[PDB]
């Protein structure tokens, strides 16, 4: 629902990634103060998520890559690819 | 740093390439870079008349009646509507003769404009509806100022955006 | 920008090739702000946080110009002596202010003839120039005379 | 420059509203203004705040009398206590007959409490009257004016006093010597101490406050990586706040931390303000002293308080980075300097702008108020520098040299003088009417000036520069008031180098000191 | 590359930090890769693609990098300055009075529901 | 720290499963105030703490500075959201002087949320679930691997 | 060739005048006040002029 959401961002049984403090930096670059805990978790919350789902596009757009039936980089093929498919812009770095 | 640059330059064998660079570009009757001229050439109306040397097909001659008439059209924002096929067909063809073509515009032509611009204004007011309710209420200026402030790629900058930064008055007035 | 060449380029980067990292940046301390003094009176101190004469070997086009015992001690670089700083009119400025003070022949008027003086030198603007003058001059009216309580008088009114 | 004129007197040969006679004097914007003078509160009173479209200094006078005495000597005190009651019953009965008799409650109410020990039925005896046929009908009064009141002083006392009542005669010095001669004299004494006070203007007074070379105090900002833009300090000379370059604004309070909000809550000196986008690049603090401002490049102007340190208020007019916001000499009105090629005029209740300025082919680098407050002075990257009228929107004047940009500028209090400060490293001193530069301060090295300012009367200014150094500049070596006082260019009086720091701005005190601030330590 | 460098020195900018030469120079292929991109397309347009019709050969004259520089200009690239627009634009906000009032001596705010009242944020 | 602890084991499963991937091909084939440059680099931590997908910071180091810069670039997106609407100076929003917020304090957030990326708040407890099962899939995946591996080098 | 620069004494560039103020102030209830200005306009209200 919603509010099981800010039932549970409270307590210790659901502490994103990204630490508080960094998020508090975050927030007051960008103008934002406030005593409550809640809203900067849930902001680190869903940051955390986009950043997963441009990890699976990179996971799967790498599967796709050879053999699809020395280990794995995720190089700028890949990330030219998946950063394209959002609406992240074109990366046409060279050489010379 | 500055000798030594220079002289690395010309440890490359482009230092013939960079001698020769000095002269003014633009071999042509000119290309201005000024802005007065520039804003008046892009103001006034132009006239596509032609010459003739042996022949100069086309079977329709050339005319700017065509370009006042386009400039007088009761345009948009005037009116509370968006225009309907006649006046937006009689404002092309002042353009078109303005830039320097000629023959009339086809009709199929004003369809497509219509249908493509009914697109844009459902896409703008479908975030501004966006904005105001998450799931009785009435719109406002300011929330589509907002979202012109989000979403900008939206409209293209120039001529309404400072417009619209000039039009945000206060209650009393 | 490592060099390449082929059958030159001047291009490649050779800078990957990480597999986990777990460095820990280093916090630096807050901005906070050093007061010092500097240029009392026109002179610099070297003593303090300041520069030594040696923009001599600075990039002459870069900073250029240059112009500039006891408890009795009122400033020695600051050369007080010559008596060409002061003005022209400052000097008369002063006899008049000195004269009009150093009165002292009724009980009447003549209070009414410096107090004006007085209370004008109270309130009134660029006086930082001949402040020392002062110092000295009324320094030796109270090593001169010792009886008149007009005098002493005068002078706490006027350090008021 | 020969084709200026050929080309300007061919085009005004064309305007049929210019004949050939008042062609010439419009050719007459090469002499400058007379030496005018500085408005002392002697004569000139003062004036409301108001706008730039065109009663109570009896309060004000009586204000001068419960001040200067507090602030006197202790052996004045037992004197000066029975100096107070009487003069201020006076200045009522006066204001309430004078025909403001809600005025003469009110302060009446607000200075019942000045002598309650004394007289405990005097307050009753005047609480019971409001109207003015409730004055002539009450008796007391009237025999108090009938006959005067013994007044026990010595002779010098009342001397240097009547000789502080002289100097301010602008929100009330007169009407209470006034009062004095006609109700005690403990205004013929009055003329004739008038007539003592010319006579100290004859070679008393100081005539012509020559040059005075200043003292310095500098606060150099160590451990910032170079993420500071703006400095600026407080009018009183108790703060410095800075802006950085992520969105902060740290205040510092110089002598102490009474940094403290005056709620219960909110438990040193140093104090973050947030509520910001992008960086900050101008920032300014009201001349009461209880509220601040500050710009920056995500086209926000926010309001702050200074007794909870708390924003109250956002604006948005503009369409791109604001440089730098200034307030008004007085309050009520702040301007704004952008990146759109404009300048917006606020207000501080109204929350979207009043007037828009457009004349600028780039940016507009910088914005400031003539000491009138009804002009403003931007200066920009097209290396011209603008005047603008804040009701009517447009340019009256335009001066334009100045081979690259400009940063900074400043006003002398008088009202002749602007200064132009650039990438160039060349000060220019502007005359407003004549628009030509009348002096051009040639030093500097070749670097950025940043800031700079003039004195408390005119008589000097000081550039402040990107060249590691601060340059105090006489100013009246060849101006209208030559001011010489004799024994790269002159009008050049000393230049005081730091430990390889820029410096940023100034600000004069009320007193001869400078207060200086800079970065970089060593 | 050290002709960037040659080009710094045309405004007087001897300090840079080795980074933006890198930067910019990426930063000129990317636009020109997308301009002389769009070019080949108009180019393409003047052979009259669709599901097959024709070839595709290339000659790419100035005319079709102009047409690809001209609409890219037409959202970017801060144009001349539009003063004219500006001045009549100024002109109509220029147009209605001051206030003409006294706050005697304050501040006045706006009033409280435009004023923000910065508490700490709550649900 | 439940979140920072499970993808801490989810870290932990993939460090030894693709160990033992990788020694499996060999034996086949046999045969406060805080500044800025510490929150950037905790971010990166965190990042390269995300990326279960490929290998923690088994990348080149221009991805790493991209990324960090694209979430930061979104976070602020969030907040510059959250703040226009709270200042907004229009009717819709903008306490009524009889206290009726037309849209409460909540709706703000919720809004905020669903202008940028995520669409409903449920989703959130979508993706929360979708990870702890992703654990729990990989892990059996290659445990299955790694079983039939056992076998296989028999 | 007609411009009016000329100053005035505000009680900001001189001393011993400083006026008193009572708008910013403490009550002992309440935590602070200030001076803000009055509209007409209230909350749910007709929003503007017809559509036409």
């Amino acid at each position: 629902t919603l509010e099981e959401i800010l039932e549970m961002m409270e307590d210790e049984e659901f502490t994103p990634i990204i630490p508080d403090a960094v998020t508090d930096y975050y927030l007051a670059k960008n103008g934002f103060e406030t005593s409550d805990i809640k809203i900067k978790r849930i902001l680190a919350l869903a940051t955390q998520k986009f950043i997963s789902d441009i990890a699976q596009d990179a996971y799967e757009y790498s599967r796709i890559r050879s053999s699809s039936s020395n280990k794995v980089v995720l190089t700028m093929d890949d990330l030219r690819s998946a950063l394209g498919e959002y609406g992240i812009n074109v990366k046409r770095p060279n050489f010379y | 740093y500055e000798r030594l640059k220079r002289d690395i330059l010309a440890l490359p064998v482009r230092e013939r390439r960079r001698i020769k660079a000095i002269t003014r570009e633009s071999g042509k009757k000119g290309m201005v870079n000024s802005v007065i001229t520039q804003t008046r050439q892009a103001l006034i109306p132009k006239v596509p008349v032609v010459t003739r040397p042996t022949n100069v097909p086309g079977n329709s001659v050339q005319w700017a009646q065509d370009v006042i008439h386009g400039f007088q059209a009761l345009l948009a924002s005037e009116i509370y509507e968006l225009p309907e096929m006649d006046n937006l067909r009689t404002r092309m063809t002042g353009i078109s003769r303005e830039h320097g073509l000629i023959g009339p515009v086809d009709d199929s032509v004003i369809e497509i404009m219509l249908i493509g611009l009914e697109q844009h204004l459902k896409g703008i007011v479908e975030a501004a509806i966006d904005i105001v309710k998450y799931r009785r209420h009435t719109l406002t200026i300011e929330d589509m100022y907002d979202t012109l402030e989000q979403y900008p790629y939206l409209v293209e900058p120039g001529g309404t955006l400072l417009r619209l930064q000039s039009v945000m008055l206060h209650d009393e007035d | 920008f490592k060099e390449a060449l082929v059958g030159y380029v001047d291009d490649d980067e050779v800078d990957f090739e990480k597999l986990i990292n777990e460095p820990l940046p280093k916090v630096p301390r807050f901005s906070t702000f050093t007061a010092h003094w500097l240029a009392i009176e026109g002179v610099q101190p070297a003593i303090p946080q300041n520069p030594s004469p040696n923009d001599i070997k600075n990039i002459l086009p870069i900073n250029r110009g240059s112009m500039e015992i006891s408890n009795q001690k009122q400033g020695l670089e600051v050369k007080p002596l010559v008596k060409h700083v002061l003005s022209r009119e400052l000097q008369l400025y002063f006899d008049k202010i000195v004269e009009v003070l150093l009165n002292q022949e009724e009980t009447k008027e003549a209070e009414l003839l410096r107090n004006s003086a007085l209370q004008s030198v109270r309130a009134d603007p660029g006086l930082h120039q001949l402040v020392p003058y002062f110092i000295q001059f009324i320094s030796e009216t109270i090593t001169k005379n010792l009886k008149n309580i007009s005098l002493l008088s005068t002078m706490l009114e006027l350090i008021y | 420059a020969a084709d200026l004129n050929r080309i300007v007197l061919e085009y005004l040969n064309k305007k049929g509203y210019h004949k050939t006679e008042s062609m010439l004097r419009m050719e007459s914007s090469h002499i400058p203004a007379p030496p005018t003078n500085i408005p002392t509160p002697q004569t000139t009173n003062i004036s409301r705040p108001t706008a730039p479209g065109r009663p109570a200094t009896i309060k004000r006078g009586y204000s001068i009398l419960k001040s200067w005495c507090e602030s006197s000597l202790d052996f004045y005190r037992p004197e000066l206590e029975k100096f107070l009651y009487p003069v201020f019953v006076h200045c009522y009965l006066d204001l309430i007959a004078r025909g403001y008799p809600s005025h003469a409650r009110e302060f009446y109410d607000k200075f019942s409490k000045d002598h309650s020990v004394l007289h405990e039925y005097e307050i009753s005896k005047l609480g019971g009257i409001s109207l003015k046929e409730h004055l002539q009908e009450n008796d007391v009064a009237k025999i108090f004016r009938s006959h005067k009141f013994k007044v026990l002083i010595g002779r010098t006392t009342f001397n240097l006093l009547l000789y502080f009542l002289n100097e301010n005669d602008a929100v009330g010095g007169g009407v209470v010597l006034r009062l004095i001669n006609q109700y005690i004299e403990p205004a013929q004494d009055l003329r004739n101490d008038i007539a003592m006070i010319q006579d100290s203007r004859a070679k008393i007074k100081l005539s012509a406050a020559q040059a005075s070379l200043p003292s310095v105090c500098m606060y150099t900002f160590h451990n910032t990586n170079n993420d500071l833009t703006c400095l600026k300090f407080n009018d009183d000379s108790t703060m410095v706040a800075s802006g950085f370059q992520d969105s902060f604004i740290k205040l510092w309070s110089i002598d102490g931390s009474p940094l403290r909000s005056l709620l219960k809550n909110d438990p040193k000196g140093s104090r973050r303000l947030v509520g910001h986008s992008g960086a900050v690049y101008g920032v300014d603090f009201s001349p009461d002293n209880r509220y601040l401002i500050s710009c920056s490049e995500d086209k926000t102007v926010r309001l702050w308080s200074l007794d909870t340190y708390t924003c109250l208020v956002s604006y948005k007019g503009h369409s791109s980075s604001v440089w730098d916001v200034k307030f008004s000499p007085m309050g009520h009105y702040f301007a704004t300097a952008s990146h759109d090629q404009t300048a917006r005029l606020w207000s501080c209740d109204h929350i979207y702008p009043l007037r828009i300025f457009a004349g600028h082919l780039n940016d507009v680098d910088c914005v400031e108020f003539h000491p009138n407050s009804t002009y403003l002075f931007t200066g920009s990257s097209d290396k011209t520098a603008r005047m603008w009228d804040i009701a009517r929107g447009e340019c009256v004047r335009v001066f334009m040299g100045h081979s690259g940009a400009i940063n900074c500028l400043a006003v002398s209090p008088d009202g002749r003088w602007l200064a132009s400060a650039g990438e160039d490293s060349v000060v220019c001193l502007w005359d407003i009417s004549t628009g030509r530069r009348i002096k051009a301060m040639r030093g500097h090295g070749r670097s950025s000036i940043y800031s700079l300012a003039f004195s408390r009367e005119g008589t000097v200014l000081v550039s402040t520069g990107a060249d590691n150094s601060v340059r105090v500049w006489d100013v009246k070596k060849n101006t209208n008031s030559p001011s010489a006082q004799p024994e790269a260019t002159n009008d050049h009086m000393s230049v005081y180098f730091t430990k390889k720091t820029p410096v940023y701005t100034v600000h004069f005190t009320r007193r001869n000191l400078c207060l200086a601030g800079g970065v970089f330590g060593g | 590359v050290r002709l960037l460098h040659l080009i710094f020195a045309t405004q007087n900018i001897y300090s840079y930090q080795d980074h933006v030469p890198l930067q910019l120079m990426d930063f000129a292929y990317r636009y020109t890769t997308g301009t002389l991109q769009d070019a080949t397309i108009y180019s393409d347009h003047a052979h009259a693609s669709n599901a097959g019709n024709a070839g595709t050969n290339a000659q790419l004259t100035t005319e079709d990098i102009r047409l690809a520089i001209a609409a890219r200009t037409n959202y970017q690239f801060k144009p001349v300055p539009p003063k004219e627009l500006l001045l009549e634009l100024a002109a109509e906000r220029n147009k209605k009075p001051l206030p003409a009032v006294i706050p005697t001596w304050g501040i006045r705010l706006p009033p409280e529901k435009y004023c923000l009242t910065g508490k700490d944020w709550v649900l | 720290g439940m979140n920072k602890k499970f993808n801490e084991i989810i870290h932990l499963m993939q460090q030894i499963r693709r160990i033992c991937f990788k020694i499996s091909l060999i034996r086949q084939m046999q045969t406060d105030k805080l500044d800025s440059d510490v929150s950037y680099n905790s971010l990166k931590r965190s990042i390269s703490k995300i990326l279960m997908a490929n290998g923690f910071e088994s990348t080149a180091p221009f991805c790493s500075d991209v990324i960090t810069q694209i979430a930061e670039n979104y976070f602020g997106n969030l907040v510059k959201t959250l703040k226009n609407h709270i200042e907004s100076k229009s009717i819709n929003k903008v306490m009524g002087d009889a206290k009726f917020q037309k849209v409460s304090n909540k709706d703000i957030l919720l809004l905020s949320l669903l202008e940028n990326g995520v669409e409903s708040p449920d989703a959130l407890y979508e993706y929360y679930n979708e990870n702890i099962v992703k654990q729990i899939s990989k892990l059996e995946g290659l445990k299955s691997r790694l079983s039939s591996f056992l076998a296989e080098l028999l | 060739n007609l411009d009016l620069s000329v100053p005035l004494n505000p009680h900001r560039a001189t001393a011993n005048l400083k006026p008193e103020v009572k708008y910013p102030y403490y009550d002992p209830e309440t935590d602070t006040v200030v001076h803000e200005h009055r509209p007409d306009a209230r909350g749910n209200m007709v929003n503007a002029d017809t559509v036409d």
